RNA sequence: UUAUCCAUUUAUAGGGAUGAAUU
RNA sequence: AAUAGAUCCGUAACUUCGGGAAAAGGAUUGGCUCUGAGGACAUUAAUGUUAACUCAGAACUGAAACGGACAAGGGGAAUCCGACUGUUUAAUUAAAACAUAGCAUUGUGAAAAGCCACAACUGGUAUUAACACAAUGUGAUUUCUGCCCAGUGCUUUG
RNA sequence: UUGAAAAAAGGAGGGAACGGCUUUGUGCUUUGCUACUCUUAAUACUUGUAUG
RNA sequence: UUAUAACAAACCUUGGAAUCAAUUUACUUGGAGAAGAGGUUCGUUGAACUCAAUUCAAAAA
RNA sequence: GAAAAGUGUUUAAAGGGGUCCCCGUCUCAAAAGGGAAACAGGUUGAUAUUCCUGUGCCAAUAGUAUUAUGAGUU
């Protein structure tokens, strides 16, 4: 199992044939969106705090 | 995994018989019965949670020290601050208005 | 992309139930799920809790009113008459 | 017509004149004695309105019950938020004081 | 079970006559640590000392009618 | 004008003194690192004189009409000022001293204040409306 | 034969009301000295759903004139009532939506609800969501008043009889189709077990006048006399006319 | 109207002009 | 029996414009070795420590095989019935029967009403009140529902 | 369709009642003196044997 | 009341917001007072945090 | 109602709380609803959150008199 996991880490066993769940089941679109939004929003917050971006710009972005 | 079982008589998954699986020094995983989460005590007006009052079940409320039940305002732990303020205003201003009305009449 | 042309709120019902019935539902569902103007706080926040009961989120004042709309016409007329009197 | 006039006056004040809107600021103004005239929306919640009135009486300031809603009082001024009560602490060209 | 940090408080507790037993434990630390437990009718109060000599001194101080239990 | 002049009676709205009525003695309106808010300094009544009948005996009446006071510096935004003003019926500077707010024997000061209040209630004058207002407990 | 479904209802077993979740009976004030000679004001403290009803209730708190304490009534809420509104009840009350007045003191045209047909009855007519009655006249003799009920019927009541100015809340609830069987399921689940209705014509003869046949048809006139008995009174009872109503 | 009948409530003032309210 | 999982493509009549639709019908899928895309932190824009698991692409590779076992729709063109989800003859009938929303009719304004129960009192509907309750019929939508009141029923005047 | 109740507990409002001992007169009033009112815990003693 | 810490809320003070802003996965919110700055509380949790102690050294009453 | 039974405030003189007033059918119905308080380890041929060791928790705890513990008032 550890060897298998290592191989998966290098991308090996993942592949069209070895894949039975829909794209959402494999990794939920919603969760991906959540990740991305959180990444972006956090970044924006950071930037605004540094003053590197002005409030107005931040909000539109 | 280490399997478990209810120990207290009630063997159904009720709101009272909710359960926190817990590791013992022995290494056995046991089940411990969670005491239910009480409701926060609410305002006599707006039904919003009053601060400075430990939300405890009626058993545990009897034991808790009197500071944990009370707040030191006027209407205290039965009415929130905002509401109390409003009440006070009503008591004064309406009384004042009454006087004014009387004056007008006379 | 705007998804449904004619359907709107009645997409939940899908194919089933007459088209006519769904059309009727649509009016009423729109009426229901609108946030109405609260006559006390000003904010358009009065949404419907129960059938004839409309809670403003802002001030927490439950107005009794219509089942679907906040104000039926008959009731309004009655109110007006009273005011005139 | 009266309403229109009032609106015009408000506009004038906004253009040239010192004001401040909302309960707390208004109250502060009244306390100071800086308030010349307070205008209070139809929809202002009873107790707060009463308080405002009382304050005005204490300062011998005018109280003006604005005919229109919260929303209108805001639209009457330059603002896109609903207002409730505002305190003119300096009239510019405007007449509304008299 | 309670912990005690004010030596004076501990001493006071000891002085009080419902305190029947003391339990004095030695623990190899990761030097010899000493835990002083008093067994009151209500609670079992414990004090932790890093310093052996101090611990010894406090033990000596303890009333000689206490029913001293040397655990390990 | 300046609503809160020394001697004006106010109703506290906030805190342990929630609905208690009191006299302001010295307004500050100067924000500082210590107290970043316009504050008023107030001497008030916590426990009013209880209702009394003519039938009652004099000692008992006196006991009944004991008035338990308090001195508190408070944010002006927490006090509802009234039309009633008692600059006259009390020497106001004598009620509360700014310096003594800090001092140890604050309870002594409070006691003194209470005594003064009691005395005032006993000898009303001609009869001010303000003093009457002060006397009555606010019911809310 | 067997006992028909209708007959079973009267024994009230499973056919009793589902009374459990209901907030209480909706009733006007007792008719005290206050309400008879002047006015009493109460606070609507909350407006609430009463399950089996279609019209929301208002819990209105009054202060008892003869003992120190607040007591709660359950009023049916007229449209436009709200929490913290004062409702005033009595002979010398003012004419506002929500208030409770003797019909004698309302001009013609006024719209009313929770109407007592006899004085003191604690309010009995016009309670359903949406409905209202109209005061149509008060006689020159005083005393009686003429009202027009939601049915169309005109009735004469005492003027001292109380009523509530305004229309009952939750109007037009019948405007929206139920759509699903389940929504009807849920409606009656809170009222009483009168739902599904199997058709007599779908039953066997033991079970229903209409029952049986090799065809599913009623077979005999389905207008039954007033003066029929229990298991006969089944189709269109006492029907003066039948067919698509033209008038 | 007194029999009878119905209702109403704690059998609670004889007839007319969104605070508190108790010893 | 075939079909089936996933990814990418493609998806007609008809339609209540929601569906039909997984329509139909195609392709790909292993193993290995790589490539790219996607975070967190913390030094001071560059340099660090570091984490999943997922996607996408390319080589080589095999007796052309790969959702290798397991698991996993046959589909289409029509017609009849019932609109639908639902329910049903426990142990021969699961349906086209029942139900259903919708539709229409009927009675009843009240504790001297309607409907029903009870030997009797009294009760149920009813903590109800015409947007209600009771009683029937028909059975979503669309589109309509013609003629006959002599026969039989019901009913109104006295 | 708006999704139990009550035992039990708590909080608030309200302001009933108000020190103790000694002496005098018919629980109440008058006169004189200053450790008092609570509060837990222990201990002792009578009262049926006062912890499950 | 485990002590504290951290966190979702709720409230307080200050502050006074249109070039709208804060903000959630979602929308929610704001002159009936937002953001920002500092606080209070409940609730999760149940030793997190230098949490507690101790080591000695420097500054206040 | 011949009773047996049938109904349960329909026209009752229906036990509690305070210092006469004020409340008020009784009773049963939940071993999954509500609810005073428990954990660990050990032990028996067979019981264990029930015994053992340890550590707690909950509810009582009458009067009178001392003691202490702290508050408050002079
Ligand atoms: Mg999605
Ligand atoms: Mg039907
Ligand atoms: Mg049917
Ligand atoms: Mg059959
Ligand atoms: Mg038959
Ligand atoms: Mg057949
Ligand atoms: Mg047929
Ligand atoms: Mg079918
Ligand atoms: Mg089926
Ligand atoms: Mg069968
Ligand atoms: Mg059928
Ligand atoms: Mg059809
Ligand atoms: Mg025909
Ligand atoms: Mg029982
Ligand atoms: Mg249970
Ligand atoms: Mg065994
Ligand atoms: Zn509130």
């Amino acid at each position: 199992v550890r060897l298998y996991k290592l191989a998966k880490r290098k991308g090996r066993h993942m592949g069209i044939g070895k894949r039975k769940g829909t794209k959402n089941a494999r990794t939920n679109q919603k969760t991906l969106w959540i990740k991305r939004q959180r990444v972006l929003r956090r970044l924006l917050k950071r930037l605004r705090d540094s003053k590197k971006v002005d409030r107005h710009l931040y909000h539109s972005f | 995994a280490q399997r478990v079982h209810y120990r207290r008589h009630n063997h159904y998954n009720t709101k009272s018989n909710k359960v926190r699986p817990v590791r013992t020094p022995g290494g056995k995983l046991t089940i411990h019965v969670v005491k239910k989460k009480a409701g926060k005590p609410k305002c006599a007006d707006c039904k919003t949670a009053i601060q400075g009052v430990k939300a405890l079940r009626p058993a545990d409320n009897y034991r808790a020290r009197r500071k944990n039940r009370t707040v030191a305002r006027a209407y205290g732990g039965s009415i929130c601050a905002r509401c109390i303020r409003e009440r006070i205003m009503r008591a004064f201003l309406f009384e004042e208005q009454k006087c004014v009305r009387q004056v007008l009449k006379e | 992309s705007r998804r449904t042309k004619k359907v709107g709120l009645t997409g939940k019902y899908g194919t089933r139930y007459g088209s006519s019935l769904r059309k009727q539902i649509k009016k009423i569902e729109l009426m229901q799920h609108a946030k109405y103007l609260c006559t006390f706080c000003g904010k358009t926040a009065t949404k419907r809790t129960c059938v004839g009961i409309w809670k403003c989120k802002k001030c927490k004042r439950k107005v009794c009113g219509g089942a679907w709309s906040l104000t039926t016409p008959a009731a309004v007329a009655a109110k007006s008459t009273i005011i005139r009197l | 017509s009266a309403g229109d006039n009032i609106n015009a006056k408000l506009q004038l004040v906004m253009k040239s004149g010192k004001y401040q809107f909302g309960r707390k600021s208004c109250l502060k103004a009244l306390r100071t004695g800086k308030g010349k005239l307070v205008i209070v929306s139809s929809n202002c919640p009873s107790i707060q309105r009463s308080v405002i009135e009382y304050y005005a009486m204490l300062s011998k300031c005018g109280v003006h019950d604005y005919h229109g809603d919260n929303n209108d009082l805001g639209t009457a001024c330059g603002k896109l938020f609903r207002i409730s009560c505002l305190v003119i602490t300096d009239v510019g060209d405007s007449d509304i004081i008299k | 079970p309670k912990q005690i940090t004010d030596i004076r408080k501990f001493l006071k507790i000891s002085r009080k006559p419902d305190t029947t037993a003391v339990i004095i434990m030695k623990k190899k630390s990761k030097t010899v640590i000493t835990k002083l437990k008093l067994r009151t009718k209500k609670y079992l109060y414990t004090m932790v000392f890093a310093d052996r000599k101090k611990a010894e001194r406090i033990e000596n101080s303890l009333l000689p009618s206490l029913k001293r239990i040397y655990y390990p | 004008g300046k609503l809160l002049k020394p001697g004006k009676v106010i109703i506290i709205l906030n805190g342990r003194r929630a609905g208690k009525k009191a006299v302001i003695v010295n307004t500050y309106e100067g924000q500082t690192r210590e107290r970043p808010y316009s504050y008023c300094l107030v001497a008030g009544i916590e426990k009013h004189p209880l209702k009394v009948n003519k039938s009652m005996t004099k000692k008992k009446i006196v006991k009944r009409s004991k008035v338990k006071a308090f001195i508190k510096c408070i944010n002006v935004n927490h006090i509802l000022p009234t039309r009633y003003q008692v600059a006259n019926d009390f020497d106001i500077k004598s009620l509360a001293s700014d310096d003594v707010l800090k001092s140890k024997n604050k309870k002594k000061e409070v006691k003194k204040l209470g005594k003064i209040f009691r005395d005032k209630f006993l000898e009303p004058v001609e009869v001010s409306k303000d003093i009457s207002f002060l006397h009555k407990k606010l019911y809310f | 034969g067997r006992v028909i479904r209708g007959q079973r209802k009267g024994r009230g077993s499973i056919f009793k009301s589902h009374n459990h979740h209901r907030k209480g009976a909706a009733k006007l004030r007792h008719l005290d000295y206050c309400e008879k000679k002047g006015y009493i004001k109460g606070l609507v403290k909350d407006i609430i759903h009463d399950p089996g009803r279609g019209a929301p209730l208002a819990k209105v708190i009054f202060k008892r004139t003869e003992k120190y304490g607040k007591k709660e009534e359950l009023i049916i809420a007229s449209e436009g009532m709200f929490t913290g509104q004062y409702i005033s009840c009595g002979t010398k009350a003012p004419l506002s939506v929500g208030n409770i007045l003797p019909i004698g003191k309302m001009p013609e045209g006024t719209l009313i609800c929770n109407l007592e047909h006899r004085t003191g009855n604690r309010g009995t007519l016009v309670k359903a969501s949406g409905c209202y009655a109209t005061v149509v006249g008060q006689s020159e003799d005083g005393k009686k008043t003429k009202v027009r009920l939601p049915s169309g019927a005109k009735k004469t009541i005492d003027a001292k009889a109380r009523a509530m100015v305004g229309v009952v809340g939750a109007g037009g609830r019948i405007d929206k189709p139920i759509l699903k069987a389940g929504v009807a399921h849920h409606k009656y689940r809170v009222k009483r077990n009168c739902w599904p209705k199997v058709r007599g014509v779908a039953m066997n003869p033991v079970e229903h006048p209409h029952g049986g046949g090799n065809h599913q048809h009623i077979g005999h006139p389905s207008t039954v006399s007033r003066s029929a008995p229990a298991g006969q009174k089944v189709g269109l009872i006492a029907a003066r006319r039948t067919g698509l109503l033209r008038g």
